[PDB]
């Protein structure tokens, strides 16, 4: 941690672990507050949120550390953390926090910011593809068409699948947020 | 005689149609009229879609809401995740002015607007409530006693949590869904940490599947130790995770679980004389035959 | 401008009220000490020991209690309530409800006309009563008869009777024959007294922790609160001072302490303030379990250990030295095993940064404190405002912590806000001095 | 006289010891009383907190809590000073209000807001933007060019070492009895306590009295306290002293 | 962390991260006290030691975590930690 050496293995092994005041950008923290709609800066690190988490006992995911990073404005540390997509959004932390914080909403805002930096698991992009094409993240197939026919049901449910005219409208919504273009250009090989 | 638009999201019509059919028919024989929405789409799934962009989540859920709005009816639901999306966005846009304005100016591109005139209910909400069909009316509508079956209830997460955003009471030892199973004549059993997430939420079930299965296997260990003959759900996400996950836990790990898991509406159908055939039990990854032989 | 009656009233016979009454009487003012309960002792009479000196609570309090009873300048009206207050600092016409005691003191028996004294305190009546009710002093954990005393060391030992539970069989009457202390048909009495100043010392109760469902206080049988633990650990409690599990009576080897239970909370269920002494009696309880039960280990799930006062930090050092484990994490939730009713406490140890699941045989919640029931009605009777936290409001937050905006009324003790015993006694003495000023001058101007 | 009341108060512990905080050798390191005088409108300047090194307004102020307290090393004090957490919060609020854009960092180790309306004050201080790093300061260096202060400690929450840059550093030093107080309390036959404060007749049920008759204690000389607690103690001592005077006799 | 699976990659990836009271052996902690000749159990985790360390800024070594492990008696976690030999024994923490 003496200085940069330009030897990547040594730069990784001797990374500076000290928090500096240049490591904080407020802009990150008020984007988080203006997107999550929660009083995130009011956390005083009681640890109830982590003690509630079903993901914490089996991984390195710690929601309290993410709250601390949000308070200290440590972008490039929260966003580029693979344990950001282990939150199931079970809302147990939000249900138990003594400060009326919704840490899972902070997680959602962080995930939004991470998507705006091309950091995103590929399942989300595939779901975007599916919803853009058909309006359904979990679409219908021939075998269930046969099953529904055997149930006395119509082959296609009363959805955008039966009525494709609505699908175009859905597409416009995605097209308004440039979401299709980003999903396409990130799904590239 | 109360009538509701039936939102009918992705998994129930597209992998477990028996849940759809049982919902319509069972709600019909009790005093409720579930009738289709006009071209409803995926409610923007709160995990798999709300993680990458919240504004598209708002816009799509609002479009789903305003379909029923122009339909002049309020929505009934059978999915906890669909409940999260639809009900939460409806609650948010009725109070936040600037978010509603942004949603409306996005929706203006398809000539269709949000104003917030309807309400959203889970079909379990209606099945309990007293003005709508109560628990006694369901108990009366039961033809086959369906007794002699240890049933474990899984509440899920998006229906009741958080307390500060919901209205269902205590999210830490609820008993109401237990009363719903009890009305059918099946005895509900208690198992440790019964309020635990199934692990499929937030897109985790897609992102790192082994982590999600470990959360499901903990739940399944507890449920078997209780001695359950079946698991009951109010969420097709939880349905999918428990059934297919049992298939993938048998594969990935070496844990054998043959516990059938059913949405509550298949149990209502079985209690009300519906056959396994028109409930499409064969589309479940885990065979329901032991449970049916126990109850019939 | 206006004369002042040479009398004072102290409402609440707790340590604050007892100290205020003793101070006023020693100054020479005739004082009324009004107590809701049949005995004066208060909350300090329920404690086993006291942090940080580990002295026995009853032993220090017994001399002070004996003095109030003997003192000639104090009339100690126990088992009475304030019905109405009218007037101002000059003359306060206060009408009091003497609830139906059911048993006569020797003075009252003499006044009635019978030479037989009333209730020497023999206790023969309680030996024959067939009704068994919970005891509020032990607060639901020990049995008591319809005619009873709170405990052995009660200042007025007159054996009150609960007429709402008494079946009027008349067996205690024969048990007390030739003294005629028991009159089963007596009712409330309305008395009017004129006092110059009044001191409010209503005290506190426990916050209802049936809420906060994540800690199964009324759900799981081996989850108790702080005062239940004090009564269980005292040698005069429901058992012989042997801490036992309520579920099966076995001796616990392992107990957790959940600090800040319902405290510093902004969720609207608990309290947003600090109760100022939860940490210290939690440390005291850890010391007591470690000393009494050999090999038992205390776990304190804490958040900002607060040992701020004189000899408080050294008490913390001693407790850590004796082997108490300190996990810095607010308890997330509590489960129990169905077979053995052990309690799984789930939280994070934020230091060491890891999730934690701790087995305990017993779980003790350091609940927040609240104003007593009926304290708001009395506070309105005297025209006193409340604080933002719900406690009685003082005249000035800095330079007048005892006086109120209304003249002639002064506060003392936890009724003004949570405090330790020494702070409570200091406040009581200050309030007594402030009340004595107008009486000693004998005149105030308004 | 008939009775006596001792109210000798307190002074600041000499934080010139405990060398790792450069109180005397670094110019922009001050104690809490100096901070109060510097930020008061009646102080040496017009209430404008300025750096002693060059007179320029600071934008970054650190507060070292527990400075010389809860210390068992024999240099500081083993007890808590009771009010240093609260006036540190007050100082953080004052700097964040008077100087726009200034950030307060409080290096704390057990925030102690126990009194009435104290937790709400702590909530308000955090809400206004004060940063709380849960770690006792390890040491303090200073840059030779700009007399700014490098504060080295660990954020034990977040579990990482930290080096915070501050223009001003304020030490919340411990409190001790005033000089000459021990001689006075010996002159009245009052014994000291094992912390060095004046001893009480009974630690529980007589906070004002003393073993020697007719002598009563009031204020921080009995032990560190807030102003309201000090006033309550003083009024109690006044009442206890007035009782024998009012009666006119002491019964043997 | 549900249970043992006997798949080593999954056992490493799903290791139980929860501290249990069965994870503590006192024997380790009084061997530490009877060998180091110091009052190790009296740590209250102020973090001054880690803030003093010259090894902490450039590695994962945290002396405060080792003190916590000693207090909680977490052998097999402190001993089998490669950041146990990064201490230069500069005695700044002790100082
Ligand atoms: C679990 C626990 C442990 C504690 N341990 C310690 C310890 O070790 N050391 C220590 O110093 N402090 C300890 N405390 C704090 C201590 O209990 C208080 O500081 C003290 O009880 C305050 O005295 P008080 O007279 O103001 O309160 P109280 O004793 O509650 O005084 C109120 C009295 O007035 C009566 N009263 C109330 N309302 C009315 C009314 N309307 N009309 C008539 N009478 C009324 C009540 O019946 C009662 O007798 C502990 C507190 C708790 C909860
Ligand atoms: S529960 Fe709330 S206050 Fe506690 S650490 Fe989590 S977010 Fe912070
Ligand atoms: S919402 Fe996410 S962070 Fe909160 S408890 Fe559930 S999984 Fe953990
Ligand atoms: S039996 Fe009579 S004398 Fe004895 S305690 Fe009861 S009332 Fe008093
Ligand atoms: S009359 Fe009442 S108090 Fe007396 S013995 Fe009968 S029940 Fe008990
Ligand atoms: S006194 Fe201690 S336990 Fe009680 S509220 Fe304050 S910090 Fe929490
Ligand atoms: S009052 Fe706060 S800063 Fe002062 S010694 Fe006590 S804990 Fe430390
Ligand atoms: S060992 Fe380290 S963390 Fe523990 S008290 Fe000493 S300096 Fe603080
Ligand atoms: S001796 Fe030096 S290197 Fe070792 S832990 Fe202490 S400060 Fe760090």
């Amino acid at each position: 941690a003496a200085k940069s050496y330009n030897i990547p293995e040594l730069d990784k092994k001797l990374a500076d672990r000290r928090y500096h005041l240049s490591d904080t950008n407020p802009e990150f923290t008020q984007k988080i507050l203006k997107t999550s709609r929660t009083i995130a800066n009011m956390c005083y690190q009681c640890g109830t949120c982590t003690g509630s988490c079903p993901s914490a006992p089996r991984s390195s995911y710690r929601i309290r550390l993410f709250m601390r990073r949000c308070v200290l404005g440590l972008e490039n540390e929260a966003l580029t953390d693979p344990d950001l997509w282990l939150c199931t959004t079970c809302y147990s932390c939000t249900d138990r926090c003594p400060r009326d914080i919704a840490p899972t909403d902070v997680i959602m805002a962080m995930r939004n910011l991470a998507f705006k930096r091309d950091i995103v698991p590929k399942n989300f992009l595939q779901t975007v593809q599916l919803i853009y094409n058909s309006g359904h993240g979990v679409p219908n197939n021939d075998v269930n068409r046969a099953a529904r026919t055997k149930l006395g049901l119509p082959a296609d449910p009363p959805t955008t699948h039966s009525y494709p005219e609505f699908v175009k409208g859905i597409q416009k919504i995605i097209d308004h947020y440039e979401l299709k273009e980003n999903a396409d250009r990130i799904l590239k090989g | 005689m109360h009538e509701y638009a039936f939102f009918l999201g992705c998994i129930a019509p597209n992998r477990y149609p028996g849940c759809e059919a049982s919902a319509i028919k069972t709600s019909e024989k009790v005093g409720i009229k579930l009738l289709p929405l006009k071209g409803a789409s995926c409610c923007p799934a709160p995990g798999a879609f709300g993680s990458i962009d919240l504004n598209v989540w708002y816009a799509m859920a609002a479009r789903n809401l305003v379909l029923a709005e122009e339909m002049k009816k309020d929505i009934a639901l059978i999915c906890n995740g669909c409940y999260k999306s639809i009900w939460e966005v409806n609650h948010i846009l009725k109070h936040n002015d600037e978010l509603r304005d942004n949603v409306n100016e996005v929706l203006a591109e398809i000539d269709m607007q949000f104003k917030g005139t309807i309400d959203v209910w889970h079909l379990a909400e209606l099945y309990y409530d007293d003005k709508v069909c109560g628990v006694q009316k369901i108990k009366d509508s039961v033809t086959t006693p369906l007794s002699g079956a240890k049933v474990a209830a899984h509440y899920g997460c998006h229906l009741m949590k958080p307390k500060k955003e919901r209205h269902f009471g205590d999210t830490e030892n609820p008993m109401w869904f237990e009363e719903l199973i009890g009305a059918l004549g099946a005895e509900p059993i208690q198992y440790r940490n019964k309020m635990q997430c199934c692990g499929a939420g937030g897109g985790v079930r897609g992102y790192d599947i082994v982590h999600a299965l470990d959360i499901t296997n903990e739940k399944l260990i507890n449920i078997q130790e209780a001695g359950a003959d079946a698991i009951t759900e109010l969420c097709p996400f939880c349905q999918l995770q428990f059934d297919r996950g049992q298939i993938e836990i048998k594969e990935k790990f070496g844990d054998v679980y043959n516990i059938p898991v059913l949405h509550y509406n298949e149990l209502l159908g079985l209690a009300q004389g519906m056959s396994p055939q028109d409930l499409a039990l064969d589309l479940h990854a885990i065979d329901c035959t032991p449970f049916l032989q126990k109850v019939l | 401008s206006v004369p002042v009656e040479k009398t004072a009233m102290v409402v609440g016979g707790g340590v604050a009220g007892m100290q205020a009454a003793l101070d006023l009487a020693s100054a020479g003012i005739k004082t009324y000490l009004i107590e809701r309960t049949p005995t004066i002792g208060g909350r300090m009479s329920q404690l086993d020991k006291t942090f940080p000196t580990l002295d026995c609570s009853q032993c220090i309090l017994t001399p002070k209690m004996v003095d109030v009873g003997r003192h000639p300048n104090i009339e100690m009206m126990t088992y009475t309530e304030v019905e109405k207050v009218e007037g101002y600092i000059g003359n306060f016409d206060v009408t009091l409800r003497k609830k139906a005691r059911g048993v006569l003191t020797p003075t009252e028996a003499t006044a009635k006309g019978i030479v037989g004294g009333g209730c020497n305190g023999c206790g023969d009546c309680s030996a024959v009563c067939p009704v068994i009710k919970p005891n509020p002093f032990e607060m639901g954990m020990a049995p008591r008869k319809a005619i009873y005393i709170y405990h052995a060391q009660v200042m007025p030992l007159i054996y009150t009777v609960d007429f709402d539970s008494c079946v009027k069989c008349g067996l205690c009457v024969e048990a007390c024959g030739d003294k005629k202390a028991i009159d089963l048909e007596m009712q409330d009495e309305f008395i009017t007294v004129k006092v110059g100043t009044a001191v409010l010392a209503t005290g506190y109760e426990l916050f209802p922790i049936e809420n906060k469902r994540e800690w199964g206080y009324k759900q799981f049988d081996n989850v108790i609160n702080a005062l239940e633990f004090e009564r269980l650990i005292c040698a005069s409690g429901p058992t012989g001072g042997h801490l036992v599990r309520p579920s099966d009576g076995k001796t616990p080897m392992k107990v957790g302490f959940v600090l800040c239970a319902g405290s510093r909370d902004n969720t609207g269920i608990g309290k947003p303030y600090c109760s100022r002494f939860c940490c210290m009696y939690s440390l005291k309880h850890a010391h007591q379990i470690m000393e009494k039960i050999p090999g038992a280990v205390a776990y304190l799930f804490y958040m900002d250990i607060r040992s701020f006062g004189k000899m408080y930090e050294e008490f913390y050092y001693r407790i850590q030295h004796e082997g108490a484990k300190f996990i810095r994490g607010r308890v997330a939730n509590v489960l129990e095993d169905k077979e053995t009713k052990n309690l799984h406490v789930f939280t994070e140890d934020t230091l060491l940064g890891r999730p934690v699941d701790v087995e305990v045989d017993l779980l003790v919640l350091a609940a927040a404190v609240q104003p007593n029931e009926g304290a708001n009605e009395l506070r309105k009777k005297f025209g006193v405002s409340a604080s933002q936290d719900g406690w009685m409001l003082e005249a000035h937050p800095k330079l007048n912590p005892c006086g109120t905006t209304t003249a002639g009324v002064f506060l003392a003790g936890v009724c003004q806000g949570p405090k330790d015993i020494p702070d409570t006694v200091a406040q009581a003495e200050g309030a007594a001095s402030a009340a004595s000023i107008p009486i000693h001058m004998g005149e105030v101007e308004l």
